[PDB]
């Protein structure tokens, strides 16, 4: 399952005639595109590898 | 009521909370370089292969 979430503030005069506004005209734009399932877990680092990436000398 | 709104004037932000689009276009490039050099070569020689008798002592 994939989730696309959007939030922001829109000026009414930036909305086009077809009730559309580009995402670059939204003030506090919060855009999120995430997923779950084993596909999403396959894109997470292992805990040991994350620990090393954060605490290894090099 | 949202107050007085000009008819023909371009839509500009005027009060707190108004939105404005910033087109981020930055291109900065600075450079500097310098060098210096100095050289000096000197060779000198003198040889008397055959010395006449009256010059021998010298």
């Amino acid at each position: 399952t994939e989730f696309i979430r959007f939030s922001g503030v829109v000026n009414p005069r930036t909305i086009s005639g077809s009730n559309s506004v580009p995402s670059t005209q939204v003030a506090d734009a919060r855009i999120e595109y995430v997923g779950n399932g084993y596909i999403n877990e396959a894109q997470n680092m292992g805990w040991l590898q994350r620990f090393f990436l954060n605490l290894s000398p090099m | 009521n949202y107050g007085y709104q000009p008819l023909f004037e371009d839509r500009r932000p005027r009060n707190i909370g108004d939105t404005l689009t910033i087109v981020l276009q930055e291109n900065v490039s600075a450079s500097k370089s310098s060098s210096a050099n100095a050289s000096r070569d000197g060779k000198t020689s003198f040889g008397f292969d055959t010395v006449p008798r009256y010059l021998q002592g010298l």
